[PDB]
Formats: C-alpha cells, sequence, structure tokens
C-alpha cells in the first residue's frame, strides 16, 4: 500500500497532473482503473506476433512473479 | 406396490421451534458455546444425525423436496409477476430486434435509478440477461394481462406444494415401504412424470405454433393477433393457417400418419431472416420424447406377471474377472438416500453443463441468437451449476460410505475389488496429471519462452508450426456430410458452428461456423488437465475414507473432521470432507478456463455484425495468436475486454462494477480464512474477553472462533463467491456494451 | 378381501385402493379408506344421476311439442362453458345466479361435511326449528329423516339392502352416462339426444370409427 | 353443548366459555388465548365496536340528509372540501383533536392495567366515578341512567352493543367497498337496488371482464 | 400462542424486526431528506 501510493503519487505529479491524483486517489475504482489497469500497456506489450522490444523480459518477469505467487498459494 | 402412510406421526406445535437443536440432543441441552449456533445450521439438515430411523430421515427428505419445489414455484410465479406489473414485454414484444429486456425497476432513493436503463419501449429498468422474454414469446403471449393469471397459478400451486409437503409429513407420513418400491418410483418417474409431462407439452407446442411461426413473424401487431383460444376451437381458422387441418383427425386413428406435415415438421437450421427456429421441430422433439420415456417406463415387472424386476437383473450379470456382482445395489440404493443422491448428481451436474453445450450453438427460441449476453449468461450458470453438482455428487459418495455402509449385507465384489486396487489408480492418476501439466501448461511457457527471446519464427502458432486437432474435426466432417450421405431425410447439419452459411439478423450474425486450431487444442488439453485433477481429488477423497495406508481406524473419525493429529509429521486435510474442499477450488479453476474460452471464442471468431463486405467481428481475431500464450489472455482478453467493467461508473452498469470490487473483497477476505488458524485467533478473542470483563459487559455464552472444519468452509464459501461474482460481472458487463 | 356386505360390491377393485392394510394409524388423515370412499362413490353417483337426466332432459322434451322450442336447449350451451355459449335472457344473469348457488350449495355441503366430521351435530343447535329433520343415521352416506325421507320404503333391512343396491348401481351407469356426455358432446358438438337420432337413422354411417 | 356456536358442530376454544359478551368460539388462529392478550382484545373489540357504530351512524344520517335535501356532502371527500372553506387550520385541527385524545386514551389505557386507579380523586376530586366496572365496561359518570344497575339486564344489555358493533364495522367495509366500484353515495346504493333488483352487484367491475 | 411469541426472540426477531427498523428509518430520512452532507450550521 505504500509504494502503490508513493508510486502513484510521483506518477500524477510526473504527467504535469497533479489533479488527477487530487480527483482520482479518494476512491478504490480509480486505484484500479487509474493505475493498475491504466500504467500497464507496456507490460502485455513487451512480446507481441508483432514483434517483441526491450520489454519482453521484464514482462516475462512479471509473469514469473505471479506464478511464484500462485506456487505461494 | 401399495400405499403405506401413518394418521398424525408428529403433533403440529410451536414448542419444538422455541428449542433450537432439538434434533440433535447433544445441541438440544443448551447454547453454552458460541459453536452451538454454528452446528445447529450445519446439521439442521443432516437427517442422518438426528437419529438413525431411515423411516424418519426418508420422510424427513420427502418433506424438504416439496419445501425446496415450493421456493422454485414462487420463485417462477416471483419472475412472472415481474414481467407482468412493471417490464417492456409489450414494448420488446412490438419490437424485438433492437428493444432490450428490462424486468427490473428500482426505487428513486439515493441514485440508484440511474441504474433504470434506457430500454426503450416507453419503459426504463434494469436489463435482464436471464432469458424470459425470449422464452415467453413462444407462448403466443401478446399483453401483460397474460403474466398476472400465470403467476397466480404458479403461486396457488406453491401454497398446495406446501400443503403436500405439511401434509405428507405431519398427517400422511409414508414408510419405508412406499420409499423403496424403486419399481414404482421409475415406472411412474421415467413413464408418468416424463413421457405425460412431454406429451402434454407437445401438444401445446403443436396448438401454440400459429402465432410466432406465421403472425408474429408477419409484421402483426400481438394486439392485432385474434387470441390462442380463438385459434384452437376454430376450425376455419386452423384450416387457412395450416392446411393439414380439418381433415377430421383420421389419419391419427388408423394410423396412417401421411396427411400431418403442417405441423410435425423436420427442417433443421434456420431463416437467416427470422432469427429464431421454428416450434414444429420441438413439437416433433417433445413427441419422441414422450413416446419414448413412456415405453421406458413399462420394463419392469411390478404385480401382474408382466415384465423383470431390478433384482433379478442385478444377480444375471456376472463375468470371469469380477465374479459374483452386482450382489445387492439394489439394497445399495433402497437402504440409503446419500447412495441414491450421489449417484443422482453424478450425472445431473454432466447433464446440466451438456444442455449448456447443446444452448450456446443451439438457441431453441425465437430473436435470441442477436442477444450475445443471455448465451453467455446461460451458459456460465449451467457450467457452474454443473460443476457444484459433480462436486457434490463425489462428496455424498463418501458420505454414504461413511454413515450408511457395511460391506456384509450391501457386499457386492465389484466394490471390495474397486477397493482392493484404490491406490494403482490414484498413482496413475497423478502420473497422467503431471503428463498433462508437463505437456499442456508447459507449451504455454515454452511459447512466452520464445515470443520474448525474440524468434517469433519458433513459437507455437498456425503461422509457424502448427499443432491443432483433427479428430474433432473429423467429427465436424462426418456431421457435415452427414445430410443426404449418411442422413438421407435430413436437411441442415447439427449446428452452423461447422457449415458456414454466416446467419446474420440485423447486422449481427445470428450464428457463424466456429473454427478449430492450435488455440482449441491447447485449451482442451488445459481443460482435461483440470477436470483429470478434480476426479483425481474426489475420488481419493472418496475411496481413502473408510481405511488408509496411514491410519486405519479412519472410519470411526466421521466424514467431516479436519485431521487426526499432528503425528507423523503432520496430518492435514485428511477427511474425504477435505477432498471435496480442494475440489471445489478445483472445479472453480476447470470452469473458470472453460467459461473464458468460450467467451473469448465467441467474441472472436463467431459474433460480429455482418458489412456489405464480409462480417466485421467483435475483435479482430486476436484469438489466433493470443491463446497460444499465457499472456495473450491477458494481452487481447483480460486486459482489453475489462474497459466496460472499470468505465460503466457513468451508466447503469456501475452496478456490475460495485459487485466487481466487491468480489475482489470478499475474495481475498476469504484468503484471510484459508491461510490462518485457530490458534492465533483464539489467543486474540481471549484479550478481547479480558477487556470486555473489565466492564462486565462479557456474554454468558462462551464466544469462541470457529471451527476448524468450519474455518474452512468459510474459507471456501468467500473464496468461490468473490471468484464467481467477480466473473459474474465481468462477462455480464462486458458483454452489454457490446450486443 | 372384499367380504361383498357392502351394497354395491362386486370384487372389481384391481388397484387395490380400498384394503384396510393403507392408512395404519387412526385420526382425521387423508381421503384414501373406505369411510371417505364408499360415500364419496355415493355421492357422486347421486349427482350423476340428477344429472344425466337434467342434460338430456331439455332437449328430448324439446323435441317434442311439450316445451317451448326456445327454452330447449343443449347442456353445454346453457351458460356453462359460455364460450360455447349462453342463454341470453334469465330473471338474472349467470354471475349473479352463480353467487346464489354458492351460498346455497355451500350450505347444503358444509352442513352435511359437519355431520360427517360430527355426527348428527346439526340436529343439536337451533337451525330455525329444522333440527328434528337432520338427525342423520349410523351410515352417513344414508342420514334419512323427516324431511330426507318423508314416507319409508326400505321399513326392512333387506328390502333396504335391495334399495341401496338398486340405487348404486343406477348411480354408477348414471356416472358412465355423464362421462359420455361430455367427450360425446366435444366431437359432435351437438345435444346428446340428437346423436341418438343421427345414429339410429343410419347405425354405420354414423358409428364410432369414420 | 350449552351455546350457540360458529360452525355448527366444532369444539369451542377452551380458553373462552361464556364469561364474554358476543361469545361464539370464534378464535382460529390462537388469539386472545393468554388472559392478558384477552383482556386487550376484549376491550379492543369493544372500542372498535362503539367507534364504528358512531362512524356509521353519521354517515347514514348524513347520505340521508343529502339525499333528502340537504347540504350535506357524501362519506367520502368530506374533509376536503370542509377544510378548504373552515376556519380551522389543517395541523391545528389535528394537533387539537390528538390533544384532546391522548388525555383520555392515557386515562383509558391505565384503567386496563389496574382497574380502579382513576377513583383515587385526583381529577377534580372524582371519586365515586371514573372506576372501572369491568374490563372495558367504565361506569358512574358515563352511565347516568341507571341501566347497568342490575345483572340480570346489564349481562343481556351488554351482548348486543357488542353484536351492533360487529355489524357497524361489517357495514364500514361495505362503505369503502361500495364506493371503490360505484363512486356513489351508500343511501344511493340501496335506492339504486330497492327499486330494481337487477341492477345487483357483479355488473360494473366485480368480476374481471376480458371477453 | 405462547410457544410463537417464544420463537418470536431469535433470528427470525430483532435482527430482522431490528434492522427492518433501521433500514427502513434511514431510508426515509433519505428520501424525505434528499442529500444531506453537511449539518444545518
Ligand atoms: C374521523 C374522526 C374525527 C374525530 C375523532 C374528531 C374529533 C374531534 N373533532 Mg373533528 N374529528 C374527526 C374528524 C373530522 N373533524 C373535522 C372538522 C372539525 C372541526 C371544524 C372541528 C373539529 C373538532 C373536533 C374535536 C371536538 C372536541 C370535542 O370534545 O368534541 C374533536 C377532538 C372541533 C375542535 O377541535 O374544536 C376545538 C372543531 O371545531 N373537527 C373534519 C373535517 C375537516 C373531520 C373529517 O373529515
Ligand atoms: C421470486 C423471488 C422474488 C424476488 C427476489 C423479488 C424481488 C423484488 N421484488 Mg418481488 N414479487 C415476487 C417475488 C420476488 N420478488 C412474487 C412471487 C410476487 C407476487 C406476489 C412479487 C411481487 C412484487 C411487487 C408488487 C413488487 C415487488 C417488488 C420487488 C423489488 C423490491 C424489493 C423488495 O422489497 O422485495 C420484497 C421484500 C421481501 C419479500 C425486489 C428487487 C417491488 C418493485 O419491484 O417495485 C415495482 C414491488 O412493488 N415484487
Ligand atoms: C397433449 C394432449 C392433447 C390434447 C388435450 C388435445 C386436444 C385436442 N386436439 Mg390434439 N393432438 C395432440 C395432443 C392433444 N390434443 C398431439 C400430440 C397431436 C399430434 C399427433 C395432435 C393432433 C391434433 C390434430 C390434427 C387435431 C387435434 C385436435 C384437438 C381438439 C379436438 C380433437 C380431440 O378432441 O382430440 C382437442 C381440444 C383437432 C382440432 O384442432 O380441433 C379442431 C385436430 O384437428 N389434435
Ligand atoms: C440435493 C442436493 C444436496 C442435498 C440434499 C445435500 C444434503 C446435505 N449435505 Mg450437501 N452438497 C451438495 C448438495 C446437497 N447436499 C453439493 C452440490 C455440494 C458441493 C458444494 C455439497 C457439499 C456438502 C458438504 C461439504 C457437506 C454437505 C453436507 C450435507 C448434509 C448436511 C447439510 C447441512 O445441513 O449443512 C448446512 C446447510 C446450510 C448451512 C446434508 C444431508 C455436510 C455433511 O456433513 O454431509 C453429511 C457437509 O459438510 N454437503
Ligand atoms: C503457480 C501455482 C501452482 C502450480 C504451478 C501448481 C502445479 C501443480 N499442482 Mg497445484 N495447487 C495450487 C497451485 C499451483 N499448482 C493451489 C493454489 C492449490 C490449492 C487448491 C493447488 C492444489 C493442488 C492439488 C490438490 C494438487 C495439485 C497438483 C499439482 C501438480 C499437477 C501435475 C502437473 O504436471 O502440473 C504441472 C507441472 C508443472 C507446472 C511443473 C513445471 C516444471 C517446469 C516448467 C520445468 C522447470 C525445470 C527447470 C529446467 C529446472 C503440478 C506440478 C496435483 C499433484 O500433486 O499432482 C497430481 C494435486 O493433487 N495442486
Ligand atoms: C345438476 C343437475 C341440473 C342442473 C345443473 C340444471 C340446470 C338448469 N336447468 Mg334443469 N333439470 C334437472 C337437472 C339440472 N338442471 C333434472 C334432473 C330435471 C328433470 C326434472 C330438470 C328439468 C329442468 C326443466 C323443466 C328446466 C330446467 C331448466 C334449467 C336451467 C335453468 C334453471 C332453472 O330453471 O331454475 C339450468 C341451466 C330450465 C331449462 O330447460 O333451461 C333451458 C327448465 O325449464 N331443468
Ligand atoms: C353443478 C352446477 C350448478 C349447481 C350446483 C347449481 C345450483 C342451483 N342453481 Mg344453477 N345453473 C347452472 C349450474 C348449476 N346450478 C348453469 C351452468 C346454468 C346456466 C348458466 C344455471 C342456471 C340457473 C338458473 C337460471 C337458475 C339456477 C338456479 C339454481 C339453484 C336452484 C336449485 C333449485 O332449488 O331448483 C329449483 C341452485 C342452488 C335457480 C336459482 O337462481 O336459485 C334460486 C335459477 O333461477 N341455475
Ligand atoms: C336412484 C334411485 C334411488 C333409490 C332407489 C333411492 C332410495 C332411497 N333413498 Mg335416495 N336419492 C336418490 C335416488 C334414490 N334413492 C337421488 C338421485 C338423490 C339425490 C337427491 C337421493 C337423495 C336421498 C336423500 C337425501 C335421502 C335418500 C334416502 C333414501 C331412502 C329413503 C327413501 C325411502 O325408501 O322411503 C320412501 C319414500 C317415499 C316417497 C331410500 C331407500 C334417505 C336415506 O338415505 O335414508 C337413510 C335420505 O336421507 N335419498
Ligand atoms: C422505521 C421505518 C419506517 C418509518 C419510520 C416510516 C415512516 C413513514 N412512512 Mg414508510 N415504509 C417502511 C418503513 C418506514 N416508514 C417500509 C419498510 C416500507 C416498505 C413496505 C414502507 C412503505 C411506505 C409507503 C408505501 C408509504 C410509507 C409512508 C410513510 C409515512 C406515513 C406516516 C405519516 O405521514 O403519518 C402521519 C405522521 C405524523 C402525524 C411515514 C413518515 C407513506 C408516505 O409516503 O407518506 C405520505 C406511504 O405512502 N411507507
Ligand atoms: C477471523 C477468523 C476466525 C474468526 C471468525 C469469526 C470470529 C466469525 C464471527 C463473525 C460473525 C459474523 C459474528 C456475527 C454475530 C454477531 C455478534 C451478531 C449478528 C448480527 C445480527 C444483526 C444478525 C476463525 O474462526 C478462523 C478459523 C480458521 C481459519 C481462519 C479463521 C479466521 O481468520
Ligand atoms: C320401493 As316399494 C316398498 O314401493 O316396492
Ligand atoms: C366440429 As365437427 C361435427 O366438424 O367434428
Amino acid at each position: 500500500w505504500v509504494t502503490f501510493y508513493w508510486h502513484w503519487k510521483h506518477l500524477t505529479l510526473w504527467q504535469g497532473n497533479v489533479s488527477q491524483f487530487d480527483e482520482s486517489s479518494t476512491y478504490l475504482m480509480g486505484w484500479l482503473r487509474d493505475y493498475l489497469w491504466l500504467n500497464s500497456s507496456q507490460l502485455i506489450n513487451g512480446y507481441n506476433p508483432f514483434g517483441m522490444n526491450s520489454l519482453s523480459v521484464w514482462a516475462w518477469t512479471f509473469l514469473f512473479g505471479h506464478l511464484v505467487y500462485a506456487t505461494g498459494f | 406396490v401399495k400405499i403405506a402412510v401413518d394418521r398424525n406421526p408428529v403433533e403440529t406445535n410451536f414448542e419444538k421451534w422455541a428449542k433450537p437443536g432439538h434434533f440433535s440432543r447433544a445441541l438440544a441441552k443448551g447454547p453454552n458455546t458460541t459453536t452451538w449456533i454454528w452446528n445447529l445450521h450445519a446439521d439442521a439438515h443432516d437427517f442422518d444425525n438426528h437419529t438413525s430411523d431411515l423411516e424418519e430421515i426418508s420422510r424427513k427428505v420427502f418433506s424438504a423436496h416439496f419445501g425446496q419445489l415450493g421456493i422454485i414455484l414462487i420463485w417462477l410465479s416471483g419472475m412472472y409477476f415481474h414481467g407482468a406489473r412493471f417490464s417492456n414485454y409489450e414494448g420488446w414484444l412490438s419490437d424485438p430486434t433492437h428493444i432490450k429486456p428490462s424486468a427490473q425497476v428500482v426505487w428513486p432513493i439515493v441514485g440508484q435509478e440511474i441504474l433504470n436503463g434506457d430500454v426503450g419501449g416507453g419503459f426504463q429498468g434494469i436489463q435482464i440477461t436471464s432469458g424470459f422474454f425470449q422464452l415467453w414469446r413462444a407462448s403466443g403471449i401478446t399483453s401483460e394481462l397474460q403474466l398476472y393469471s400465470t403467476a397466480i397459478g404458479g403461486l396457488v400451486l406453491a401454497a398446495a406444494c406446501f400443503f403436500a409437503g405439511w401434509f405428507h409429513y405431519h398427517k400422511a407420513a409414508p414408510k419405508l415401504e412406499w420409499f423403496q418400491n424403486v419399481e414404482s418410483m421409475l415406472n411412474h418417474h421415467l413413464a408418468g412424470l416424463l413421457g405425460l409431462g412431454s406429451l402434454a407439452w407437445a401438444g401445446h407446442q403443436i396448438h401454440v405454433s400459429l402465432p410466432v411461426n406465421k403472425l408474429l413473424d408477419a409484421g402483426v401487431d400481438p394486439k392485432e393477433i385474434p387470441l390462442p383460444h380463438e385459434f384452437l376451437l376454430n376450425q376455419s381458422i386452423i384450416a387457412d393457417l395450416y392446411p393439414s387441418f380439418s381433415k377430421g383427425l383420421a389419419p391419427f386413428f388408423t394410423l396412417n400418419w401421411a396427411e400431418y406435415s403442417d405441423f410435425l415438421t423436420f427442417k433443421g437450421g434456420l431463416n437467416p431472416v427470422t432469427g429464431g427456429l421454428w416450434l414444429s421441430d420441438t413439437a416433433h422433439h417433445h413427441l419422441a420424447i414422450a413416446v419414448l420415456f413412456l415405453v421406458a417406463g413399462h420394463q419392469y415387472r411390478t404385480n401382474w406377471g408382466i415384465g423383470h424386476s431390478i433384482k433379478d437383473i442385478l444377480e444375471s450379470h456376472k463375468g470371469p474377472f469380477t465374479g459374483n456382482g452386482h450382489a445387492g445395489l439394489y439394497e445399495i440404493l433402497t437402504t440409503s438416500w446419500h447412495a441414491q443422491l450421489a449417484i443422482n448428481l453424478a450425472l445431473f451436474g454432466s447433464l446440466s453443463i451438456i444442455v449448456a453445450h447443446h444452448m450456446y450453438a443451439m438457441p431453441p427460441y425465437p430473436y435470441l441468437a442477436t442477444d450475445y449476453g443471455t448465451q453467455l449468461s446461460l451458459f456460465t450458470h449451467h457450467m457452474w451449476i454443473g460443476g457444484f453438482c459433480v462436486v457434490g455428487a463425489g462428496a455424498h459418495a463418501a458420505i454414504f460410505m461413511v454413515r450408511d455402509y457395511d460391506p456384509t449385507n450391501n457386499y457386492n465384489n465389484l466394490l471390495d475389488r474397486v477397493i482392493r486396487h484404490r491406490d494403482a489408480i490414484i498413482s496413475h492418476l497423478n502420473w497422467v496429471s503431471i503428463f498433462l501439466g508437463f505437456h499442456s501448461f508447459g507449451l504455454y511457457i515454452h511459447n512466452d519462452t520464445m515470443s520474448a527471446l525474440g524468434r517469433p519464427q519458433d513459437m507455437f502458432s498456425d503461422t509457424a508450426i502448427q499443432l491443432q486437432p483433427v479428430f474433432a474435426q473429423w467429427i465436424q466432417n462426418t456431421h457435415f456430410t452427414a445430410p443426404q450421405l449418411t442422413a438421407p431425410n435430413a436437411l441442415a447439419a447439427t449446428s452452423l458452428t461447422w457449415g458456414g452459411d454466416v446467419v446474420a439478423v440485423g447486422g449481427k450474425v445470428a450464428m457463424m461456423p466456429i473454427a478449430l486450431g492450435t488455440s482449441d487444442f491447447l485449451v482442451h488439453h488445459i481443460h482435461a488437465f483440470t477436470i483429470h485433477v478434480t476426479v483425481l481429488i474426489l475420488l481419493k477423497g472418496v475411496l481413502f475414507a473408510r481405511s488408509s495406508r496411514l491410519i486405519p481406524d479412519k472410519a470411526n473419525l466421521g466424514f467431516r473432521f479436519p485431521c487426526d493429529g499432528p503425528g507423523r509429521g503432520g496430518t492435514c486435510q485428511v477427511s474425504a470432507w477435505d477432498h471435496v474442499f480442494l475440489g471445489l477450488f478445483w472445479m472453480y479453476n476447470s470452469l473458470s478456463i472453460v467459461i473464458f474460452h468460450f467467451s473469448w471464442k465467441m467474441q472472436s471468431d463467431v459474433w460480429g455484425t455482418v458489412t456489405d463486405s464480409g462480417v466485421s467481428h467483435i475483435t479482430g481475431g486476436n484469438f489466433a495468436q493470443s491463446a497460444n500464450t499465457i499472456n495473450g489472455w491477458l494481452r487481447d482478453f483480460l486486459w482489453a475486454q475489462s474497459s466496460q467493467v472499470i468505465q460503466s461508473y457513468g451508466s447503469a452498469l456501475s452496478a456490475y462494477g460495485l459487485m466487481f470490487l466487491g468480489a475482489h473483497f470478499v475474495w481475498a477476505f476469504s484468503l484471510m480464512f484459508l491461510f490462518s488458524g485457530r490458534g492465533y485467533w483464539q489467543e486474540l478473542i481471549e484479550s478481547i474477553v479480558w477487556a470486555h470483563n473489565k466492564l462486565r459487559v462479557a456474554p454468558s455464552i462462551q464466544p469462541r472462533a470457529l471451527s476448524i472444519t468450519q474455518g474452512r468452509a468459510v474459507g471456501v464459501a468467500h473464496y468461490l463467491l468473490g471468484g464467481i461474482a467477480t466473473t459474474w460481472s465481468f462477462f455480464l458487463a462486458r458483454i452489454i456494451a457490446v450486443g | 378381501y372384499l367380504d361383498g356386505t357392502l351394497p354395491g360390491d362386486y370384487g372389481f377393485d384391481p388397484l387395490g385402493l380400498l384394503d384396510p392394510t393403507v392408512s395404519n394409524g387412526q385420526g382425521a388423515g387423508g381421503f384414501v379408506n373406505p369411510r371417505w370412499l364408499q360415500y364419496s362413490e355415493v355421492i357422486h353417483a347421486r349427482w350423476a344421476m340428477l344429472g344425466a337426466a337434467g342434460c338430456i332432459a331439455p332437449e328430448i322434451l324439446g323435441k317434442a311439442g311439450v316445451i317451448p322450442a326456445e327454452t330447449a336447449v343443449d347442456w353445454f350451451r346453457t351458460g356453462v362453458i359460455p364460450p360455447a355459449g349462453v342463454y341470453k335472457d334469465f330473471w338474472a344473469d349467470p354471475f349473479t345466479l352463480f353467487f346464489i348457488e354458492v351460498v346455497a350449495i355451500q350450505f347444503a355441503e358444509l352442513k352435511r361435511l359437519q355431520d360427517y366430521k360430527n355426527p348428527g351435530s346439526q340436529s343439536r343447535q337451533y337451525f330455525l326449528g329444522l333440527e328434528g329433520l337432520f338427525k342423520g343415521s349410523d351410515n352417513p352416506a344414508y342420514p334419512g329423516g323427516p324431511f330426507f325421507n318423508f314416507a319409508n320404503f326400505g321399513k326392512t333391512e333387506a328390502e333396504m339392502k335391495k334399495l341401496k343396491l338398486n340405487e348404486i348401481k343406477n348411480g354408477r351407469l348414471a356416472m358412465l352416462a355423464m362421462f359420455g356426455y361430455g367427450a360425446q358432446a366435444v366431437i359432435t358438438g351437438d345435444g346428446p339426444f340428437d346423436n341418438l337420432l343421427a345414429h339410429l337413422a343410419d347405425p354405420t354411417g354414423a358409428n364410432l370409427i369414420t | 353443548a350449552d351455546r350457540p356456536l360458529w360452525s355448527p358442530g366444532s369444539e369451542p376454544p377452551a380458553w373462552l366459555d361464556g364469561s364474554l359478551a358476543g361469545d361464539y368460539g370464534f378464535d382460529p388462529l390462537h388469539l386472545s388465548e393468554e388472559p392478558e392478550m384477552r383482556k386487550w382484545m376484549v376491550q379492543a373489540e369493544l372500542v372498535h365496536c362503539r367507534w364504528a357504530m358512531l362512524g356509521v351512524a353519521g354517515i347514514l344520517f348524513t347520505s340521508i340528509g343529502a339525499k333528502a335535501g340537504g347540504n350535506f356532502p357524501d362519506w367520502y371527500d368530506a374533509g376536503k372540501e370542509l377544510q378548504k372553506n373552515s376556519d380551522i387550520p389543517l395541523g391545528s385541527l389535528i394537533f387539537t383533536e390528538l390533544l384532546l385524545f391522548g388525555w383520555v386514551e392515557t386515562k383509558r389505557l391505565y384503567d386496563l392495567r389496574n382497574p380502579g386507579s382513576q377513583g383515587d380523586g385526583s381529577f377534580l376530586g372524582i371519586t365515586d366515578g371514573l372506576k372501572g366496572k369491568e374490563n372495558g365496561y367504565p361506569g358512574g359518570l358515563f352511565d347516568p341512567m341507571g341501566m347497568s344497575k342490575n345483572e340480570a339486564s346489564f349481562k343481556e344489555a351488554k351482548q348486543k352493543e357488542v353484536k351492533n358493533g360487529r355489524l357497524a364495522m361489517l357495514a364500514f367495509v361495505g362503505f369503502i367497498a361500495q364506493h371503490h366500484a360505484t363512486h356513489k353515495s351508500p343511501i344511493d346504493n340501496l335506492l339504486d337496488h330497492v327499486a330494481d333488483p337487477f341492477h345487483v352487484t357483479f355488473a360494473t367491475n366485480g368480476v374481471s371482464i376480458p371477453h | 400462542m405462547k410457544d410463537f411469541t417464544t420463537y418470536l426472540s431469535t433470528a427470525p426477531v430483532v435482527g430482522l424486526g431490528w434492522a427492518i427498523f433501521t433500514s427502513g428509518l434511514l431510508i426515509e430520512i433519505n428520501r424525505f431528506f434528499p442529500d444531506p452532507l453537511v449539518f444545518s450550521f
């Protein structure tokens, strides 16, 4: 929670739209939409039939983390 | 076979209600601990735990059956009355193509009225995905004035159903001689309840096929359509509509069935304009069902030396390997209700899932193929119900084996032979699950690795290296060439999912043939893997319930216990109850995978809108080169299709997003229970009780934490609740914004 | 196990629904038991007789020149099943007549049910001076009394049993006849007597098959 | 076997035989089974009767005045047009009503919990009066005429007010049912039925007419 | 009647009677008084 807060604060600050945070940090649908669903398009598109790029290894590791999480479960 | 009941077996009085837990003498003494309430709830229906009087148990079951059917009938009456009082059913009926079904209107209190989505028909409300308007249109309903009376009849029948339950429990409580009439129960369920009902419903569809097939599909307003009674009696009307009538009903007496071709017709398929099917096919099918189930209920000797009983048939079936088989299975069934219940639920959920598969690709209603939402809803609903029923059959098998079983009178060489190699099956299914996991799941890992390493020409693909099935394609080929080669009298194939002929109604394609490639191959292997693992869990729970390799004295510990002790390194989740616990999770996994496959296939390679030049689907065919990788399911399906559920606060679909987040919440909440124990919680309750006793406000009933079994039950309950609710919200908010 | 003492007993009960084995315990209970069943069949025979003639009396009596052809009408075209027909000019309309008959018939019935639940209980309470007429009898099917039996034939019990069996035979035959009127009025859609004239004129022509 | 019952032959309830006025053994929902609930329901029915009789009497008299020629509205929609041109505002009338009725209904209540509690002389020194003669039948001041100082006449005179009140409260349900159908006065429904019995019910909306 | 009144002290009573009273009261206060988010003063 602390890291989500810090990260999304500085993310709304770096886009020059701190008002985005000041307006969407009030409820949970914002945290789910404006932060999790939104700032991940390069994770999904790290590798695709069109062709991968430098962000492919990080996407595969992002999936590796979920695999380890599910093994923990 | 006769009737045997008793008069006033239990006097009707409100006393036994004042003492909760009377049925359990251990509970009736008093609630000295808060576990008393949870045991009251978890044992009220445990009829074989109240007492070993199987007569009283059968009476309790035969009464709870009416208790359930009363609720069923009140539910159907409530649906009909919602459709009657407040709904756009007339508006939908006058224009089914664009007007959407709505039968729930909220109250203006705190802004919830935004949920009253603008559906047209001069009325606003909540869109319903249950499928009642399309089901009612097939009955010639022209105005709202009929659903009121239909609901009245249903409610009267439900009242009479509760009356019959009370009557057969407190005034006409039967005896085990009547309950155990397997001959009568079959020949009256199979022949009467099924055959007579099917014949009645076929005769109904025969005399109601006038409005739907001809008038409703000719732009005739429902008010303009003559009422059904005006179609039934007047012979001139039914002579003008279908020339086969008014002949004199001659061909049916002398069995010269030649002139009856206008209402018992066999066509197959549907017109790309009519949207739905025809009622003549369903009428012929129901007459076939009626005749079949009516003749089948006449193959058992009951009284007049005609036929053969079940016991002789069971005795006259023996082989070289087994020898003396089927010795007491008749007693197996006639003794315990749990055996019959498990045997029923075994294939009951399977046939529910089969009904789902036969409904998604064969919509048996008018003006619903374009309704891309009702199909998904009903399909997923029936599949989850089937999964639960199968897991419940797995549970009740062990339940039977625990209480109502003894290999002395119910002895059978079949069952003991199954038991004597109860370990080779488990070991070989373990090996087969390992095979499938390394050979159905590892392929996705390989594909992700290849796509990430910068070698797209090496990844498994329908273009790089093909791995698609042919056996399913050969079945589709045998079905496609079936007309005129192996099915002469047939016109079309079994379904339009493999026969081209893209049928579209108002831009939206009502049906387009379904392809089967490497993606479907991989996903069906994943399905087989998950189903085999679930069956492994359930069967290893059922078998290792009477005895095992570790603890021989396992039957005395019962069916519902968490463990035996931390000895021999640790014993946890050893009871069949815990195996059902894990089988619920595995059934969740398997059914979820299957429903996601269904949704994404239907949205990628089936559904869409047809333009002047071909059909433009919802998605740009993203199913081909995304299913071959685990990231694809997050690349174009989960990430892409989740925009509406999180973007629906501005419309009447915000409740879907609310349920979405709440289901996530309850899921993690279940994780809480699943990962914790009782020691920590019991000591925390200890300190809280300390805090209480300082002000003298603690309760007289000893507040204890939940039982280990109840802890796991709450865990699995919240877990499946959150999971199913999140997936429901997703599949129900995504499919409304694309249809 | 059908001793034959019952008036209209002939040993016909393949279903054996009358046996004393069913309804083992004693109490109010259900309806499948001899006390209810024989009484119910006598009630059905009584109604069926009272209706079998009432379904064919106006039509036969209209073919003759005694009753006006206006009132003579088919039994199913008099107002019951108003879709088929409704006699337009009575002194009142069908719903008013139906409320009348509801009140009267349920007096008649509920005062009959109470006596079956409580034998003879209807003479106890003062009922506008008609109590001595409602005293009942040992067999509830056969109450008898001053009004109900204003003259007496069955003074001797042998003659009485003969009367009972004659009445029961006529009643069950009239029950067959009533069910004959119904299904026969469905196919032909014509009065029961006219079907007899149409048949006797050309028996094979107006038989059961074609 | 000692009194007429409602259902001839049925067994009367064991908690009421002949002590209550208008007793016929009619209680299928086991109400007023305990002594306290019966002491409550007796006086509840009594007050229902004493209001229903006055209501029906006023309604019938105003209706007869209207039909004869008097300037009298019908029983329905009479509080609407008598308030439009009245000097006493609504609300100021309602709370005056409630203020006058609370003080008397409270004294009526606490004479049920402990009879004779009101005859201690605290209210204007009234001692002999304001003492509950029985459950729901006070006296002394409410009975100026010595018409209850004889049990032989009183047990017979009180057993008929309950019947008149039951009939009056059945008539009041007739007033409501007989308005939603015809929208006419109760006396008008009578003259339109004696002059011609053919204008009986089941003719306007009593039964559904889809055919 | 007596056993019924005794039965009416369990979950099917206050816990139903309660929380029905409370849901009704809150809904009525939010209906007559449409949208409060701050006190009068
Ligand atoms: C929290 C927790 C508990 C404690 C569970 C508790 C305390 C459940 C109690 C909550 C209920 C809902 C209390 C509600 C009862 C109220 C006092 C009265 C009801 C309110 C009325 C209005 C109906 C376990 O027992 C447990 C067991 C095994 C693994 C994990 C856990 C675990 O995590
Ligand atoms: C019925 As007789 C006694 O007159 O024969
Ligand atoms: C109604 As017909 C006489 O034509 O069977």
